[PDB]
């Protein structure tokens, strides 16, 4: 029916612009009014203003009035958010939503985007470091064992890491984002895998900072020191 | 501008369980009011709107009433599938406003959780930093608590506690506790120890490898 | 200025076609089915009582073939016959 | 000799020649092919059937509309005032209910559904329905529908038996189906312009 | 037998068509006599106002 794909960097210099673009598929982008939404995690969200996506008539949140600017595009089935003067604060996930076509009406936010994280770049821009975590008899339990593959020292965030490639999943745990007293950010993506299976296949943890455009099918292997 | 209240600011139960979450409102807004589910790590979807009226895609078992300032949402039986962060919106004034999210989980499969304690890569100790993490798999309570002590001295408290949230499989978390050292003061001890004390049990099972085990 | 009200009726981005007589071919909102082609591909017990010869003829189980003769005194809705069946006894016709 | 007698009953009790397994589930209908649910009016699985199966046809696929007439009209903005909506136009993005009102005033451009209307468009669409789904026949006792041997005449005259039906219905059905479309497009439309009478009225 | 049991087929086969076939024809007159009485109170109440 209606899907949508949201894009954009997920780091931006304190002070700075932002500009996000997010996708339509199926429907007209003529026929509909659209909006954007802030969320910082964990706390209360917020509406920040819609458009005509059939003309271009538009209107914002009192707040964000004039630091947001919205906009759209006919040609490219596209739309976009531009965002002057941000704080460090605003640091948050943001959405892209189908909004119904009233100016004053129930059923909004019928539609939601897949959601894409937005973090001012406080600190420079880095790449991850893969921590891999060898599984010992003090972290297998009689049915599973604890592989465990640390990104560290990554900046900014985030880092999703693929298992396989994503060929297991059971018992998966992308373990959340840790702020360390370096300043730096990490977590650990944990696998249980049976007891059963141990010292036999080496395993993979894929690192997919996107942002960085880095890929680290890095192993866990035992070594003696 | 118009503050919307969430009540209860907190709820759970079991499988198979009615439960009821009250949203108020600083001015009787009439009928005008949005629901939302929220899986955690996940794209919030529109559970309901304009004072429940039944929308396709959302199961019956879903329900709620409006009555100007009273406003109620009703999950009738409570499946794994609705643990999440639900919010009441107000369409009635602009700006809009939002409810401020109630964390419901399940009351269910209360387990005795697994200890998986992490030892320090080769490439860990060539970092210079040591961090000393322990997983505990399957608690429902929360009840479980995580401590440090090395042969030396108490390591508790200097480690960053990373849980995750209730599970498609359980409605129990899993609590990895980072304690990152410089390698010169990890070095210094000998024994390293995992320490695990669950409320729901109260029994502390320690897990300790000597200096030497690599 | 001047209001102006203006009434219409909803649509969906994706419809079907439905035959009808007034135009062999119209595009409508929501479509459904009226002819089930498909099936679980067996025989399913709930709520008819069903009874499986599994290599005898009704013929057969009527008469006695040692073999098979398990169906005898046996009552069932409806009896069903495999096409592996046959005689293996004593002809007859 | 006969060394007794069977004891005869007369019952819905019949017989069936298929290659389809014993199964535990909850279904009446039951064909060569396998069980399926006795719901919808028509199927086109098998000649021989067994209990309340719906009517077999020839036809692959009879679709019957339960909506109104679909006027996707994705065309290059006009920026008219409101929308320029009519009965002819389509309003593309109306989720609730299947009428709507739109409205240009002063105070800006919006929409609000009706619940009255579409309500009681909605409830003769599934009165329709259910007159035509769920209801069906039992047959309990056909002849065989399939001949491995040709035997002459009387095999010849059942074989037309069988077409006879089979087009009979077929016509039958597809008429049946083409006059509800018809009617279906026809009180939808109508309820529009009762709607439009109304108002201006 | 075999003969009586398809007559049982070809009367069954009849009365169920033609029941059915009844059945649509009563239904459509009744939907063209309601048709036809108020679209002629339409044609009386159209002359007037004409
Ligand atoms: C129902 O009909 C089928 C097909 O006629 C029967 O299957 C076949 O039956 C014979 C015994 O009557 C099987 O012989 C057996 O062979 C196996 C090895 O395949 C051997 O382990 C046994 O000792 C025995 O000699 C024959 O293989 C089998 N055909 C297959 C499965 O390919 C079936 O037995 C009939 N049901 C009855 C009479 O219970
Ligand atoms: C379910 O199974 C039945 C079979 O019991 C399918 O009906 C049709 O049955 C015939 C056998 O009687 C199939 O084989 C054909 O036989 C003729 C001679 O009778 C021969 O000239 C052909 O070369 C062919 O081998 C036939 O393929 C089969 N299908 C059709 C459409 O005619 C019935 O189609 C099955 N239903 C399904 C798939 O839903
Ligand atoms: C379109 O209308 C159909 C009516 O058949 C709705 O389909 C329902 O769900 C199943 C599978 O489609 C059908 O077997 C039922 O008959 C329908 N439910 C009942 C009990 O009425 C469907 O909801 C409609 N689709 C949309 C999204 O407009
Ligand atoms: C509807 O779906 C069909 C098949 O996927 C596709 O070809 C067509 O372009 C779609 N139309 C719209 C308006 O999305």
């Amino acid at each position: 029916q209606v899907q949508l794909q949201e894009s954009g960097p997920g780091l931006v210099k304190p002070s700075e612009t932002l500009s996000l673009t997010c996708a339509v598929s199926g429907g007209t982008f003529s026929a509909y009014y659209w909006g954007w939404i802030r969320q910082p995690p964990g706390k209360g969200l917020e509406w920040i203003g819609s458009i005509s996506g059939g003309s271009g008539s538009t209107d914002y949140s009192p707040s964000l009035k004039s630091r947001a600017t919205i906009s759209r595009d006919t040609s490219k089935n596209q739309f976009s958010l531009k965002l002057t003067s941000v704080t460090a604060a605003d640091t948050a996930v943001y959405y892209c939503v189908r909004k119904y076509w009233g100016d004053y009406y129930a059923n909004w936010f019928d539609v939601w985007g897949p959601g894409v994280l937005v973090t001012v770049s406080s600190a420079s821009t880095k790449g991850p470091s893969v921590f891999p975590l060898a599984p010992c008899s003090r972290s297998t339990s009689e049915s599973t064992a604890a592989l465990g593959c640390l990104v560290k020292d990554y900046f900014p965030e985030p880092v999703t890491v693929s298992w396989n490639s994503g060929s297991l999943t059971s018992g998966v745990h992308t373990f959340p984002a840790v702020l360390q007293s370096s300043g730096l950010y990490s977590l650990s993506s944990v696998v249980t895998v049976p007891s059963s299976s141990l010292g036999t296949q080496t395993y993979v943890c894929n690192v997919n900072h996107k942002p960085s455009n880095t890929k680290v099918d890095k192993r866990v292997e035992i070594k003696t020191c | 501008d118009i503050q919307m209240t969430q009540s209860p600011s907190s709820l759970s139960a079991s499988v198979g369980d009615t439960v009821t979450i009250t949203c108020r409102a600083s001015q009787s807004i009439s009928s005008w009011l949005a629901w939302y589910q929220q899986k955690p790590g996940k794209a919030p979807k529109l559970l309901i709107y304009k004072a429940s009226s039944l929308q396709g895609g959302v199961p019956s078992r879903f329900s709620g009433s409006g009555s100007g300032s009273d406003f109620t949402l009703t999950i009738s039986s409570l499946q794994s599938e609705d643990f999440a962060t639900y919010y009441c919106q107000q369409y009635s004034g602009r700006p809009p406003t939002f409810g401020q999210g109630t964390k419901v989980e399940i009351k269910r499969a209360v387990a005795a959780p697994s200890v998986f304690i992490f030892p320090p890569s080769e490439d860990q100790v060539k970092s210079g930093t040591v961090s000393v993490v322990c997983l505990l798999n399957n608690f429902y309570p929360r009840e479980a608590s995580v401590k440090w002590k090395v042969d030396g001295a108490l390591k508790t408290g200097n480690s960053q506690e990373s849980v995750t949230e209730q599970d498609s499989k359980d409605n129990t978390y899993s609590l990895s506790s980072t304690l990152t050292l410089s390698s010169t003061d990890y070095q210094s001890h000998n024994v390293y120890a995992c320490e695990v004390t669950h409320q729901g049990l109260s029994s502390p099972v320690t897990k300790s490898f000597n200096r030497g085990e690599c | 200025s001047t209001a102006t009200l203006c009434l219409g009726h909803h649509a969906v981005p994706n419809g079907t076609i439905v035959k009808t007589i007034t135009n062999d071919q119209i595009e409508v909102t929501n479509a459904t089915e009226l002819v089930q082609n498909s099936s679980i591909g067996e025989i399913c017990d709930s709520p008819h009582q069903i009874l499986d010869g599994e290599n005898c003829t009704l013929i057969d189980a009527l008469l006695g073939d040692p073999q098979c003769d398990g169906f005898q005194n046996k009552k069932w809705d409806l009896f069903v016959e495999r096409s592996k069946a046959y005689s293996n006894c004593f002809p007859y016709d | 000799a006969p060394r007794g007698y069977f004891k005869i009953r007369s019952g819905k009790s019949s017989i069936m020649r298929s290659d389809a397994p014993i199964g535990k589930c909850n279904s009446e209908c039951i064909t060569p092919n396998g069980s399926i649910p006795n719901d919808k009016p028509f199927q086109n699985v098998n000649r021989i059937t067994y209990g309340a199966c719906p009517r077999y046809v020839k036809q692959s696929t009879l679709k019957l509309a339960t909506g109104m007439r679909n006027v996707p009209e994705k065309q290059t903005r006009g920026i008219f005032g409101a929308i320029a909506g009519f009965i002819e136009n389509g309003w593309e993005g109306m989720v609730d209910g299947w009428y709507g009102f739109r409205h240009q005033n002063s105070e800006g451009r919006g929409q609000a559904a009706d619940l009255k209307s579409t309500q009681a468009a909605i409830d003769q669409i599934n009165g329709k329905l259910n007159r035509l789904i769920g209801k069906t026949n039992e047959k309990f006792h056909q002849i065989e529908k399939e001949f491995s041997e040709v035997e002459g005449r009387i095999q010849d005259l059942e074989k037309y038996v069988e077409d006879t039906k089979i087009d009979l219905w077929s016509y039958n059905a597809e008429l049946l189906v083409a006059l509800e479309n018809q009617h279906t497009i026809d009180l939808t439309d109508s309820e529009m312009n009762k709607l439009f009478e109304k108002t201006k009225k």
